[PDB]
């Protein structure tokens, strides 16, 4: 009957940008595999809730 | 349909929950068949307490909308690693890293 | 009754009466046929009594006659049976010695105890002292 | 003494499940090529048909042997059951041990050699 | 496409993008269909579904000639199992895209339609009765007629 | 009754996976959690003791 | 309904697996590699 | 491997007598690092006109081997060649004058490439040929994506030795179920790792059982160094 | 020649093996509930009438099965009737598949009655019933305890 | 009684797989495309078109009849259950089934516990 077009709200991408900003801050107090694992947890926490919205 | 078929007949669900591959459905059917069904069925009122746990212990959770023992693992990324291997070759690090002065390692599959 | 006759074989062969060829002709072949099993190594009162009889049987008969009949059992897929064979070997070789073992037997026992050392699961130290 | 062997055979299986013994060396590779099992502690009100009905759950007994006395008796308490397959004897000695039927408990063991009129322990 | 867990509509889109881009892709690709159904007994119960919906998606979005169905042989003597539940989820899954009416017509209304053996087997009162029974069981029954006089 | 208390204690135990932790407060938190583990009924009635008469 | 015992007890828990908010402890890739 | 350059089939003619037919032969060259199998055809037409046919193949082989060395590029030619039992150290020495830096060595690692004539895709290719085609096949089918060349060699020579000592049960072991399909561009079946090592265990049990049946030796009475010496083919 | 032997085997059922499974505290009960036996989902009550007027009322919505007999020791529903066996007839609910006029299919609660093979037999509608089959009970039908006529009506 | 029959069946299958069939079977094979057309393949509306009802013929390994269709408990070794096998045991099948399921769960949690800080 209809079509549903989807985009990501600006507060969500702002929250993810500030998220990776604090992992850049925490890079100086932890190692490299820890901040890459933290990047990965943030990327699953974005993408598995933003599956069709990331495209 | 298969539950009412097994009630109408007198058989047992031996391996007929395998056509749906044991990990399908948005509640992920293997959540029902686990160790803690009778206790985690009494954990009602969830997915909202985890969102209020941003007003608790300082580790910010990116998983406020789910936890695996009630709605299940909603994604199984397992073959992305294997396709990363097949995209960079199975010798993706052995030519680069000195495995040769690690020991005499001829196999590189028992490495831990 | 297996436990009772396993205790009887120990104390009935140690003084003067039975000789070597008598035992190694008709006493020990059914002893290795019917008693060296997996069910007797499980019960500890049957686990200890087998090796405690086999010590005196090796005192009466000899070293390599018993060992060369149970040296091929060190490559089994059971841990407790290999532990029983290892306790048998350690008690015979600590009581009797190793002069009776020739060049046709020592590589078998060394390879067996190395293969038992490679594939043990529990944190026991009886194989270490063996 | 008449029913502590039930506890002994139960502690064997408990030690097998405790130590983590695989099926290749879990006491049943020593009793191969034999579908005969010995029974112990049966009540005297049991016929051959009831024994077939209670032990045909894991396969029908091909060869039954009750210890029927010569002239003055009816039964003693022992029984021999020869199934089709040896795994049926495995499941029968692992599952039908420790149960009770009308009072006195029964026990299941292996035979592995040949049938005998009286050699076992009452 | 045949192997991704649950089917992803992304493939009947890339696939279609080719399948109407250059003339060749549609021809080759259709060849893959006719080739495909007439085996379809190897992969089953999953890949069978992903591939079935794969083709239903092409038909629905077109970019594929409506006559690929000349190969589908509706028999119930000569259909075999996994073939049968290939075509099941095929129509049943194509059902809602087109809806029943817009399918019912486009299945038939095209005039030139009689290329197939799928529905039109107006032949002996066996595979004719078997069609009706099948499409009633698959739960569409959007086309059923009386050829029994 | 125990089937909810064990849920609450595991809900509290989930937030403690790293062990670079603090000096007194959260270590005695996990100590009280494991004391409630070793004795469910003692903490179960201690909740009731806090639950009838304590409001300051 | 007679459920089989093989389907039962295949996974324990009452935790999450996504443990709290500690984003350093490798939640992904549930099974092994070799 | 140049053992199967000459081989005689078993047949019965229209007469009752028995004779020999010098049918076509094979030359095996194997690379254990990648799995490449260079299979050279020796047609029947060179088996007529020449004399001492059982002694001239050792001189006819090395010319085609040197032509293969000249045909392949610089980075792919070998620095060492491990031949079979010695009849070719001096012919390869006089034929490799254009490439002096290649070492020719005869070792104790004999390999049953004659068991490679027992598989069917090699067998119909070696029997039906009208030209020295010089085919280039692969034995490490899809193993390098998961395992190394080391485990691949340790699997391949065991399966080939099992096919050599008994083609019957080593043929039925490689198809353990009725769902053991083989893609046309490969020669080995496709199956999971647990049944890979299961097939490995039962084929080394086949080899040890054939040894214990041939020489009347207790299998459990052999040390694992001796089991290694049997499983590689050491002269005992 | 008089007999083969004076002893011989049996091959007959003892009471004991059947008894341990089905216990009235002093005796075995015949009638294990069939697999589709379930709680009645309709309102149902068995009313006894001595002569057409109310005596007790037995609520049948509680259990899947109900036993008829001579004393409240054994059977769920007892009668002061000297020519009723201890086990007389059994009331049994079941789920069966059904089809309605429209062709719609599904699971229906049906109650049934079966004689136990009691010493004096049983009757429905003032007509004798055969033993060893579940008869379909219909609303208002009369149950009675012995092959002719009796001092109590059950509805 | 039946283990020797199983040995005869596996030896005749061994003979037909060895003396007539090649070393590797392909996709076509003239046997597998027949078995693929003879699969069950649930989700088929044509099942009730040719079958009346799931009746009970003389479906047994021998000529003698077989036990009816209630549900027996599983016993890890798929048996020839007949002549009144009504679910009496000491509880050894269910206990070790729960043990092996718990082992398969704790190896999954132990891999997690080992992979934490890597």
């Amino acid at each position: 009957t209809a079509q549903c077009f989807l985009r990501v709200d600006d507060e969500s991408m702002q929250r993810f940008h500030n998220r990776v900003r604090q992992i850049l801050m925490a890079s100086g107090s932890t190692t490299f595999t820890k901040i890459v694992n933290k990047w990965n947890t943030a990327l699953i926490g974005l993408m598995t809730y933003f599956r069709e919205a990331v495209v | 349909l298969k539950r009412q078929e097994a009630i109408a007949q007198n058989r047992r669900l031996t391996l007929e929950d395998l056509e749906d591959s044991w990990d399908r459905g948005i509640p992920r059917i293997n959540t029902l068949f686990q160790k803690d069904r009778h206790t985690l069925a009494y954990d009602k009122g969830w997915r909202v307490r985890t969102d209020f746990k941003q007003y608790q212990v300082l580790k910010q959770n990116p998983f406020w909308w789910t936890h695996q023992r009630h709605d299940g693992k909603l994604w199984n990324l397992n073959n992305y690693r294997t396709d990363m291997i097949q995209a960079l070759g199975g010798v993706e690090g052995i030519l680069e890293h000195t495995l040769f002065k690690g020991t005499y390692f001829p196999t590189w599959e028992g490495l831990f | 009754m297996k436990k009772i006759v396993l205790k009887v074989v120990k104390q009935c062969c140690g003084t003067d009466g039975v000789e070597a060829n008598y035992i190694k002709t008709e006493i020990l072949p059914p002893f290795f046929k019917h008693f060296w099993q997996h069910r007797m190594a499980l019960d500890r009162r049957n686990y200890r009594q087998l090796v405690d009889t086999t010590v005196e049987l090796a005192n009466k008969v000899g070293a390599a006659e018993i060992i060369s009949r149970i040296v091929d059992d060190l490559k089994d897929e059971a841990e407790q049976y290999r532990k029983m064979v290892m306790e048998t070997i350690e008690k015979i070789m600590g009581n009797l010695g190793a002069a009776d073992i020739d060049h046709k037997l020592e590589e078998q026992l060394i390879d067996g105890i190395l293969y038992a050392f490679q594939e043990q699961t529990t944190e026991d130290s009886v194989m270490l002292n063996g | 003494n008449p029913l502590t062997k039930v506890k002994l055979i139960n502690e064997l299986n408990e030690r097998e499940v405790q130590l983590g013994v695989a099926d290749k060396v879990s006491w049943h590779s020593e009793y191969k090529d034999s579908a005969w099992i010995f029974l112990g502690g049966l009540p005297y009100e049991l016929t051959e048909g009831d024994i077939i009905c209670v032990f045909s759950q894991y396969g029908e007994i091909v060869n039954i042997n009750l210890v029927r006395d010569k002239k003055t008796g009816k039964s003693k308490g022992f029984c021999f059951l020869c199934y089709e397959d040896q795994r049926s004897t495995i499941l029968a000695v692992d599952n039908f041990n420790g149960i009770k039927i009308k009072g006195r408990t029964i026990r299941v063991d292996h035979v592995s050699n040949y049938r005998a009129p009286k050699d076992s322990e009452e | 496409c045949a192997q991704q867990r649950t089917y992803e509509k992304f493939f009947g889109l890339l696939a279609g993008r080719f399948c109407m881009l250059k003339k060749e892709y549609m021809e080759s690709f259709e060849g893959i269909f006719k080739e495909q159904y007439d085996t379809i007994h190897r992969l089953e119960t999953n890949k069978l579904r992903n591939v079935a919906k794969m083709f239903a998606h092409l038909l629905y979005t077109d970019s594929l000639p409506w006559s690929v169905l000349e190969c589908i042989k509706l028999s119930e003597e000569t259909t075999t199992s996994s073939s049968r539940i290939f075509v099941k989820i095929f129509f049943q899954e194509l059902c809602e895209y087109m809806g029943l009416p817009k399918l019912n017509a486009r299945l038939k209304d095209e005039t030139l339609q009689p290329f197939f053996e799928g529905l039109l087997p107006r032949d002996n009162p066996r595979n004719t009765r078997f069609a009706i029974n099948f499409f009633t069981s698959i739960g569409l029954g959007g086309l059923t007629d009386e050829l029994r006089e | 009754d125990t089937k909810l208390l064990i849920l609450a204690l595991e809900r509290l135990k989930e937030a403690y996976s790293v062990k670079s932790r603090l000096n007194q407060s959260q270590r005695e938190e996990l100590g009280l959690i494991e004391q409630a583990y070793d004795n469910p009924h003692e903490a179960l009635s201690r909740i009731k003791r806090h639950l009838l008469t304590q409001r300051a | 309904v007679q459920y089989d015992q093989r389907l039962f007890n295949q996974s324990k828990g009452m935790d999450s697996g996504f443990a709290g908010g500690e984003d350093e402890i490798y939640n992904v890739y549930d099974q092994a590699w070799r | 491997d140049d053992t199967n350059v000459y081989r005689v089939t078993i047949h019965k003619t229209f007469e009752g007598n028995l004779t020999t037919k010098p049918i076509n032969g094979a030359i095996f060259i194997f690379n254990p690092r990648t799995g490449q199998l260079f299979l050279k055809i020796i047609h029947t037409s060179v088996w007529a006109g020449q004399k001492r046919l059982g002694q001239l193949a050792k001189w006819k082989t090395a010319e085609e081997v040197a032509a293969l060395i000249r045909s392949l590029p610089v980075e792919e030619q070998p620095k060492q060649i491990i031949v079979t039992r010695k009849g070719m150290l001096d012919p390869l020495e006089v034929h490799l004058l254009d490439f002096p830096n290649i070492v020719i060595k005869g070792s104790e690692l004999q390999l049953p490439f004659q068991a490679c004539l027992k598989v069917e895709k090699f067998g119909d290719l070696i029997l039906k040929a009208t030209e020295p085609q010089m085919v280039l096949f692969n034995l490490y089918d899809d193993w390098l994506k998961t395992i190394s060349s080391y485990t691949a060699f340790s699997r391949l020579i065991l399966i080939l030795r099992a096919l050599h000592v008994n083609n019957d049960r080593a043929k039925v072991i490689l198809k353990p179920d009725k769902t053991t399909i083989t893609e046309p561009h490969h020669i080995w079946p496709t199956l999971t790792d647990e049944e890979w090592i299961k097939v490995e265990v039962q084929l080394k049990d086949l080899i040890l059982a054939d040894y214990g049946k041939k020489n009347n030796v207790n299998v459990a009475s052999l040390t694992q160094s001796e089991i290694r010496d049997i499983i590689l083919g050491m002269e005992i | 020649k008089e007999v083969p032997a004076k002893e011989k085997p049996s091959f007959e059922l003892s009471g004991a093996l059947l008894e341990d499974t089905n216990t009235f505290r002093g005796v075995v009960i015949k009638y294990s509930e069939p697999p589709e036996a379930r709680i009645p989902k309709k309102r149902w009550r068995l009313y006894p009438f001595k002569n057409d007027e109310v005596l007790p009322v037995m609520y049948i919505h509680r259990q899947s099965a109900y036993l008829l007999g001579r004393h409240r020791r054994i059977a769920d529903i007892p009668i002061d009737h000297p020519s009723c066996s201890k086990q007389h007839a059994v009331f049994q609910y079941r789920l069966v598949e059904y089809t309605r006029a429209d062709g719609t299919v599904g699971r229906r609660v049906k109650p049934y009655i079966i004689d136990l093979g009691s010493g004096n037999g049983t009757f429905l509608n003032n007509k004798r019933i055969e033993p060893q089959r579940y008869y379909e009970l219909k609303e208002k039908d009369v149950l009675k305890f012995g092959f002719s006529s009796r001092e109590y009506v059950l509805l | 009684g039946l283990a020797q029959s199983r040995q005869q069946q596996q030896n005749v299958e061994d003979a037909m797989k060895e003396m007539q069939k090649p070393l590797a079977r392909y996709i076509d094979d003239e046997d597998l495309d027949r078995m693929l057309r003879e699969q069950e393949r649930e989700g088929d509306p044509m099942a009730n078109f040719i079958k009346k009802n799931k009746a009970k013929e003389n479906k047994n390994k021998k000529v003698r009849p077989r036990y009816s269709g209630p549900a027996p408990p599983p016993n890890r070794f798929w048996p020839g259950y007949r002549w009144d096998g009504v679910d009496r045991s000491n509880g050894f099948e269910q206990k070790r089934f729960a043990r092996l399921a718990s082992k398969k769960a704790v190896e999954e949690l132990a891999y997690k516990w080992s992979v934490e800080d890597m």
